């Protein structure tokens, strides 16, 4: 419904502008893992607890 | 094969202290003589066979002396040294007082004999898995990060049924799991991995939650766009862009989602060197 008009029509266009060629680097794209050199930033950690 | 024999009869015998001796200074002989593979096969059935008999500290010792053996005769890492490895980490008890040493010995081997940085990735398939019997699930994480497509579904899995065991699920909620997958094959640049991971727990989310959503298509590209998280688009959008290596389609979507990038600062600045050359730092918006 058009209560996310704005953001719809935002992510529609961004899309559209995004792919009008080949993005540099395919969806298959994969760095050799032999390649990598670091692992990027720290990601923050979860508020759970974790169980099983 | 003869002195595996009596080695096993001292250990259905609990005679641990005398099996676990008594097969060291045959191993040592193999050694010293540089009969390798004499030594490594007595030293991982060995290692083996404490583990199935519940025997922790021996086989742990064991393990250590393996790596040990691995280590003199610069044993490379291939497909048969990694199975002796997968092998032995499956008898481990997850609760193991050293499991995390063990682990490390083994990595740290991987890492010197082979062309990877952190470790060979099949062996991280092995040692993710343990990682997570034992509750360790950030370590597991990392493992599977660096692991192989096996370790990428076992990641999602992880992911999933995590979100799942939630009680107060949310809007945020999602995203906090969700995010882990794309930041963390983004890091590795591995785009398809970033994608497949997206696809299979994009698709289980719909499935459960049935969240207001369309799918939105141009030239073989998609995005899911969810009414309600908002979080989940800029994630999809986000992975798009930095394939695009475009800075100012980078930028524009930034601007669009200003919490976002306030919410993941650190990461976005780093995508924005390892995927656009970006040396300006983020200017912090508030
Ligand atoms: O370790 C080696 O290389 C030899 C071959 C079989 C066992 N001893």
């Amino acid at each position: 419904t058009s209560a996310s008009g704005p953001e719809h029509e935002f992510v529609s266009k961004f899309l559209t502008l995004a792919t009008l060629t080949e993005p540099k680097l395919p969806k298959s794209y994969t760095k050799p893992l032999k390649d990598v050199t670091n692992l990027g930033v720290p990601l923050p950690t979860l508020k759970y607890k974790y169980k099983q | 094969a003869k002195t595996l024999q009596r080695f096993e009869n001292k250990i259905k015998a609990g005679d641990y202290y005398e099996a676990h001796q008594t097969l060291r200074t045959i191993a040592n002989r193999y050694v010293r003589s540089k009969s390798y593979e004499h030594a490594i096969e007595l030293i991982s059935q060995g290692a083996l066979s404490f583990l199935k008999a519940k025997q922790g500290g021996s086989g742990t010792d064991l393990i250590f002396y393996l790596l040990e053996v691995y280590d003199l005769a610069e044993v490379k890492v291939d497909d048969i040294s990694v199975a002796r490895l997968v092998r032995l980490i499956a008898e481990l008890d997850p609760s193991e007082p050293n499991l995390k040493d063990v682990i490390t010995g083994m990595n740290n081997w991987s890492i010197k004999f082979s062309e990877y940085k952190f470790g060979d990735p099949y062996l991280h398939n092995t040692i993710g898995s343990k990682l997570l019997e034992g509750d360790f699930v950030y370590e597991a994480e990392r493992y599977f990060m660096l692991g192989t497509h096996d370790s990428m579904i076992k990641y999602v899995d992880l992911l999933w049924d995590w979100l799942c065991q939630v009680d107060d699920i949310e809007d945020s909620t999602v995203a906090e799991f969700f995010s882990r997958l794309v930041f963390n094959y983004l890091f590795i640049s591995n785009i398809s991995f970033a994608h497949e991971s997206k696809d299979i727990f994009l698709e289980r989310f719909i499935e459960k939650f049935h969240p207001k959503y369309e799918k939105i298509d141009k030239n073989g590209y998609e995005i899911v766009f969810f009414e309600d998280y908002s979080d989940l688009n800029f994630l999809q959008l986000l992975l798009i862009t930095c394939q695009t290596k475009d800075k100012s389609y980078f930028l524009n979507l930034k601007n669009h989602y200003l919490d976002f990038s306030q919410a993941y600062k650190s990461e976005l600045e780093f995508l924005g060197q390892e995927y656009f050359n970006i040396v300006a730092p983020k200017q912090t918006n508030f």
